[PDB]
RNA sequence: CGGUCCGGCCGGGAACUCAAAGGAGACUGCCAGUGAUAAACUGGAGGAAGGUGGGGAUGACGUCAAGUCAUCAUGGCCCUUACGACCAGGGCUACACACGUGCUACAAUGGCGCAUACAAAGAGAAGCGACCUCGCGAGAGCAAGCGGACCUCAUAAAGUGCGUCGUAGUCCGGAUUGGAGUCUGCAACUCGACUCCAUGAAGUCGGAAUCGCUAGUAAUCGUGGAUCAGAAUGCCACGGUG
């Protein structure tokens, strides 16, 4: 049918880059290829008060960006199926595979 | 007046995280203890092992802990004596496997949590504060630092009136963001209280 | 125009004319006129004397005017006797309800004395 | 915080696992079937009997290193003060300063 | 083929179509009239349709999602003036002059911390 | 107040209303449960509620029912 | 204003005669930023003054206008311990933002039935000068011709 | 473009809106005036942007023995069958007053009823919870989808159209209290939030004095979040008109 692949990480410059990974190995064992789609990055805000007593108006505040990739691959041909899975990504990034 | 933490404001710019792994809002904070409890473990066990830096990444369902050290001999053992020890320990701690690597720390005259310690523990001996700073100074100088900075914070040689010293030589741009400044921190426990230790070394800017 | 509690409703619209009443608001005036069969938006003229009645027929269902003041009355004096919290801070004229005393308690406090 | 209010805690998770998890829970619901039982149950009865630390309602969420019971973020399992100490080192994955 | 202008104001965006014949107006599947319900919104639309004429010279289809009356409408104005310098590109000189060809970079500014507002501080006391 | 599924009485203090019954009426029933709504199985009864320091003996009425038992205990002393 | 020397926005014309002195008045009546609700007001209340005054909706505002309008002004202003009131002559485009702000101010101090008949009572009033408006270029007058020696 | 249940809904199209990675662009660079031919300023051209274009982060040596031993850490001191520890009930919510910060008002630039156009940014599995059904309602029962540009919270409100009230302590304003309830939670008396019915305080614009804000700002109008079983007029954040 088709394969799905949901990337997520907290760095962008390691995300396109294991996702170029997985583009690359797709189209050259065979493959279509469709994206690197890039979805929505889903920053989660954060406000901490920066003194340890009194102080309201000095404070911190820091983000988590959780950026979105999504590969899909049409043809799940058996030179591409083996080669992406005993493929060597990078730790931080989460894959998500959907039949 | 208060000054941004050198390493936190550089993080993304010139400076890498010490965690690098990813896990959503479930698994975040119980990841966190868990990181706490293996550095925790860790800093303690290899105190006189001179560890530097703590890398924590979190490969599927496994831990992958890199211990950056200037005594990388000491950390490893008889042939992987004190590693299997360790790792064998961090995998209770996590609940997952554990994996171990050692990175060699070179020049640790270059390493802000290193000369920190070295502060640190030589006023815990009883040695004069302006000569451990003097000699952290020289020693990251004469090995091409671009600039160092040392602070020593409170009750200095056991005087009653806490005092806030410093030494600077070189260059030192806080407030480039492209410069590679390495900042650290540590505490003396002395007879008479905690003298905490600043290291700001610029190495350069990109 | 004579309703019910003796009041005199004034010459306005039939919705607003019945809120004069103590014990109808403005869900029983809706309530009221729709079971007499009279329009909301009509005043007290044209509104004849077999309008009027219909409605006082209508309004007699329920406790309004003296006969709801009394019954008020009693439910205060009943938690006065009882002794209970709600009935200590209607004898002390202080917020029964739980709301703070150590400042803004003015309407049932009243005005301040130094 | 206190090292008896930290245990105080321990004993507030142990007893919300053993009990209003898989025992308490079944009482509850059997307290809201409408269709079964409408005044002999004793179960709102039988949810006093057992002990008052196992509802996970009192329980209360406190900073995982100092205990602190103030100041607590779910994301991080930590204290506002101790959230900062282990951002500024880098310690929170993908947690930096930011301005838009 | 259709001469074609992005317009964009605030958090809206607009696309503007240009196909010459008649003076209809259509946007979002909707009239001109039955979209905006002030006359003040519906000028500005017609605005670069007054320098380079039009009464019955060309068409524009017109869709525009996210921010608000005036938003929109001077999102709008700007796509129409960008479909006309795609139809023509010596229409510059007069759409300068008016100051249409400008986007309006002024967005609403961010609520900062210990203030009220975006600038509005809380009220100060001496004692 | 709370929803007309039940009202709430403690266990402890319904067992000392209905030996209070049975055996008939004794001193000062010392209770804690303030929380305890009354029941027409109380009225006659002399029920001592505590305040946090003492217990202040209530005489339970017929118009008693359906109140809490800490609404006939003050709490607060203000003079 | 201690250092940069600043000019002034120029806002864009009335959407009904194209004036940009109505513009300014509309802004002037204007409040917690309802434009559309603003000139509601401003062009209901110059529909009844025209039709009750003899057509002329621009010059009919002129007429109210020209007699609130204030020629000279004082200016505070502390030498030694004293404070002095210097007259001073406004600027054209101030003479008109005055003229304005008080016939909005003195309209709403009105008691009649709405804003609209208020502003265009308070217009009928300026243009036949027998109003609060006026009396406000009156009084302002008055302060100047007294402190004439301070000029 | 082909097909219509007239819904991007389905083949499709990669144009556009948008999403997010990389890149270009603005430097007094050009022209003119002022200015010691300098720095610079002013005006103009081109340009989406013009003189640090807008906003943020970034806070030097130091000052106040300024704040925090109650986040944590720690020298010294003090308690150690008690200053430790467990439990139930109470208190932190008291109320002659005074001050500081806020919310809601005193109304027709407004109240109410019906109809109706246009956002942005967030949150979510011990969760957000549709549709359907029951209740005037808060809610309840039943039960999809969704770890989410897909599903859900969630109808943006100002505004606009029509009708009504007609300067009245009022169809303004909602305090206070009475009666009955809903939900969360072992448990809502002290001391929760919300609903229904009834009640309808003060207040008709605030003395002396005083505060914020220079532009998408003020003013006003809604929206979301953190904490959180439940408990926002506070705080943090978001766009609309302006
Ligand atoms: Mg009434
Ligand atoms: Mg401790
Ligand atoms: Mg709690
Ligand atoms: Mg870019
Ligand atoms: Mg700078
Ligand atoms: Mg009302
Ligand atoms: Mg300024």
């Amino acid at each position: 049918q088709r394969i799905r692949i949901r990337l997520k990480a907290f760095d962008h410059r390691l995300i396109d880059q294991a996702t170029a990974e997985i583009v690359e190995t797709a189209k050259r064992t065979g493959a279509q290829v469709r994206g690197p789609i890039p979805l929505p990055t889903r920053k989660e805000r954060f406000t901490v008060l920066i003194s340890p007593h009194v102080n309201k108006d000095a404070r911190d505040q820091y983000e988590i960006r959780t950026h979105l990739r999504l590969v899909d691959i049409v043809e799940p041909t058996e030179k591409t199926v083996d080669a992406l899975m005993r493929l060597d990504l990078a730790a931080g990034v989460d894959v998500q595979i959907s039949l | 007046g208060q000054k941004v933490h050198p390493n936190g404001i550089r993080l993304g710019i010139v400076k890498p995280w010490n965690s690098t792994w990813f896990a959503n809002t479930k698994e975040f904070a119980d990841n966190l203890d868990s990181d706490f409890k293996v550095r925790q473990y860790l800093t303690k066990e290899l105190a006189k092992a001179s560890v530097s830096r703590i890398v924590i990444e979190r490969p599927a369902k496994s831990i992958r802990v890199t211990i950056h050290t200037a005594r990388p001999g000491i950390v490893i053992g008889k042939k992987g004596e004190d590693v299997e020890k360790l790792r064998k320990v961090v995998a209770d701690i996590a609940g997952v496997p554990a994996q171990i690597n050692i990175a060699e720390v070179r020049k640790p005259e270059l390493d802000a949590k290193l000369v920190a310690d070295s502060i640190t523990s030589q006023l815990e001996r009883r040695v004069m504060f302006r000569r451990a700073m003097k000699r952290a100074v020289q020693n990251a100088m004469r090995l091409g630092a671009k600039g160092i900075k040392v602070e020593v914070s409170g009750r200095l040689g056991g005087a009653e009136i806490a005092r806030t010293e410093w030494y600077r030589e070189g260059r030192v741009p806080l407030h480039t963001l492209r410069a590679d400044i390495d900042y650290n921190t540590s505490e003396a426990h002395t007879t008479y209280g905690v003298i905490g230790v600043k290291v700001w070394i610029f190495k350069g800017e990109i | 125009a004579r309703i019910a509690g003796i009041n005199i409703p004034d010459h306005k619209h039939a919705v607003i004319a019945l809120t004069s009443i103590y014990g109808v608001g403005k869900t029983r005036s809706k309530a009221i006129l729709a079971a007499a069969g009279i329009a909301e938006d009509v005043k007290i003229s044209e509104l004849s004397e077999g309008q009027i009645d219909t409605l006082r027929d209508e309004v007699a269902k329920f406790v309004v005017e003296g006969d709801l003041r009394r019954e008020i009355s009693m439910s205060i004096k009943r938690l006065m006797d009882l002794g209970c919290y709600r009935g200590l801070r209607h004898r002390r004229g202080l917020p029964v309800r739980g709301q703070r005393t150590k400042t803004n308690a003015r309407t049932r406090k009243g005005p301040r004395k130094p | 915080a206190k090292q008896s209010m930290k245990a105080r805690e321990v004993k507030r998770v142990a007893l919300a696992d053993k009990y209003f998890a898989k025992r308490a829970e079944l009482k509850a619901i059997i307290s809201d079937v409408n269709a079964s039982d409408e005044d002999r149950w004793n179960a709102v009865l039988k949810l006093q009997t057992l002990p008052r630390d196992s509802s996970p309602s009192r329980q209360r969420n406190r900073c995982r290193q100092t205990g602190r019971p103030h100041g607590f973020l779910r994301k991080f399992g930590l204290s506002r003060i101790k959230v900062r100490e282990a951002a500024m080192r880098g310690e929170i994955p993908g947690l930096k300063k930011a301005s838009w | 083929n259709q001469y074609y202008g992005t317009g964009r104001r605030k958090s809206s965006a607009a696309r503007v179509f240009i196909k010459p014949g008649n003076g209809k107006i259509v946007i979002n599947q909707r009239s001109l009239e039955q979209y905006f319900g002030r006359e003040t919104a519906r000028m500005v639309v017609r605005q670069p349709l007054e320098l380079v004429d039009m009464v019955e010279k060309l068409d524009l289809y017109i869709t525009v999602k996210g921010g608000g009356i005036s938003g929109q409408a001077g999102a709008i104005r700007h796509g129409i003036t960008r479909a006309l310098m795609e139809y023509d590109e010596s229409l510059r000189s007069e759409l300068r002059k008016a100051g249409f060809v400008t986007r309006d970079a002024r967005q609403v500014e961010r609520k900062k911390v210990g203030l009220r507002k975006a600038r509005r501080r809380p009220q100060f006391s001496k004692r | 107040r709370s929803l007309k599924k039940g009202p709430f009485i403690d266990l402890h203090l319904l067992k000392k209303v209905e030996k209070a019954v049975e055996s008939g009426d004794k001193k000062p029933l010392r209770t804690w449960s303030r929380r305890s709504t009354i029941f027409p199985n109380m009225i006659g009864l002399t029920i001592a509620v505590h305040n946090g320091r003492q217990h202040v003996p209530v005489f339970v009425t017929d118009e008693m029912v359906g109140h809490k038992l800490g609404e006939f205990a003050p709490t607060r002393t203000y003079r | 204003p201690r250092r940069r020397v600043i000019g002034q926005r120029k806002i864009l014309p009335d959407p009904k005669f194209g004036s940009e002195l109505l513009a300014k008045f509309v802004n002037i009546l204007m409040v917690d930023g309802k434009k559309s609700t603003a000139e509601s007001i401003v062009y209901s209340a110059l529909e009844t003054l025209a039709q009750r005054s003899g057509k002329s909706e621009l010059e009919a505002f002129e007429v109210a206008l020209e007699n609130v309008r204030p020629t000279v002004e004082v200016k505070s202003r502390r030498v030694g311990g004293s404070t002095y009131q210097v007259p001073v002559e406004v600027r054209p485009v101030r003479r008109n933002a005055l003229a304005m702000r008080w016939i909005v101010e003195a309209a709403r101090k009105r008691g009649d039935k709405s804003m609209a008949l208020r502003l265009a009572n308070e217009l009928s009033d300026a243009a036949e000068n027998k109003g609060t408006a006026v009396k406000k270029r009156e009084d302002v007058h008055r302060m100047a011709e007294a402190n004439k020696a301070f000029a």
